[PDB]
């Protein structure tokens, strides 16, 4: 996925 | 009532 | 004249997207339930109505009220009801549904009658909603990530964070999922708290693929929901539904 909700 | 159809 | 949605017709509403069984709306006088079943772009709701007093309802009158949109996309077939129930009694219809492309309303369920002097008006919210057309796509994470990066335009994606209305509650959360119509796809996601799932969507004219992924946040009782399809409105709509049953 691109991006993470949760770093 | 009973007699009804119920939904649980 | 029509009455207003009544107090709660949108939270309940809400419970009726990810099952089919349950009481829409009940008062001091009435009791409305639904029982339905989905198959392909079909299907059949048993409406039932019951009159939870001494005395008749007379002039009984349900309608079934769609938006001239709505009509195009979703047909609904059913059979007159008596105008009279009797004080105790309950009586139904059967609603047989057909979806012939996707939609974003929802059909009105207005309900009108006599009750000695008084005029009575109802109305609520029916869920026939386009996730009860959306059928499990059960596929392995290559063929996820695949389909995923083919749905890279900007409007095919339609996102939503959220706090959560419920225990964030890993089997329950993977129950909802299924119930909403998605495959639950494990090991796709690296990280095992995230929910990924796959499904098709059945209308008469067209079908849609759409992906989702879910992903909660338990210290800050938080999801971010992502939905990815072919129909921008489609991702809109399965996004704004789905993001209420957490
Ligand atoms: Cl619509």
């Amino acid at each position: 996925f691109e991006d993470n909700f949760v770093p | 009532p009973k007699g009804w159809v119920t939904f649980e | 004249i029509l009455a207003p949605l009544a107090p709660g017709s949108e939270d309940n509403f809400a419970r009726f997207v990810c099952k089919n069984n349950g009481v829409l709306f009940e008062n001091q006088l009435l009791q409305i339930g639904l029982k339905s079943e989905f198959r392909q772009n079909l299907g059949r709701m048993f409406i039932f109505y019951g009159n939870k007093t001494s005395t008749q309802f007379l002039n009984f009158t349900p309608t079934l009220i769609c938006a001239d949109d709505l009509q195009t996309n979703l047909n609904l077939q059913t059979k007159p009801v008596d105008p009279t129930v009797d004080g105790g009694a309950q009586v139904q219809q059967v609603i047989n549904i057909e979806c012939i492309s996707d939609f974003t309303e929802a059909p009105v369920l207005n309900i009108q009658f006599r009750y000695g002097g008084t005029f009575q008006n109802v109305s609520v919210k029916l869920p026939i909603t386009l996730n009860k057309f959306f059928q499990p796509t059960e596929m392995a994470s290559q063929d996820f990530f695949q389909r995923w990066k083919q749905l890279s335009n900007p409007q095919q994606e339609v996102q939503n964070i959220f706090k959560a209305k419920h225990p964030m509650d890993t089997e329950i959360t993977k129950a909802k999922i299924i119930g909403f119509g998605s495959a639950l796809l494990e090991e796709v996601d690296p990280n095992p708290a995230n929910f990924v799932g796959a499904g098709i969507i059945h209308t008469k004219t067209t079908q849609i693929g759409c992906l989702l992924r879910l992903e909660p946040n338990l210290q800050a009782q938080m999801y971010r929901l992502t939905l990815r399809t072919s129909k921008d409105t489609v991702s809109q709509r399965l996004c704004e539904l789905l993001s209420e049953q957490f």
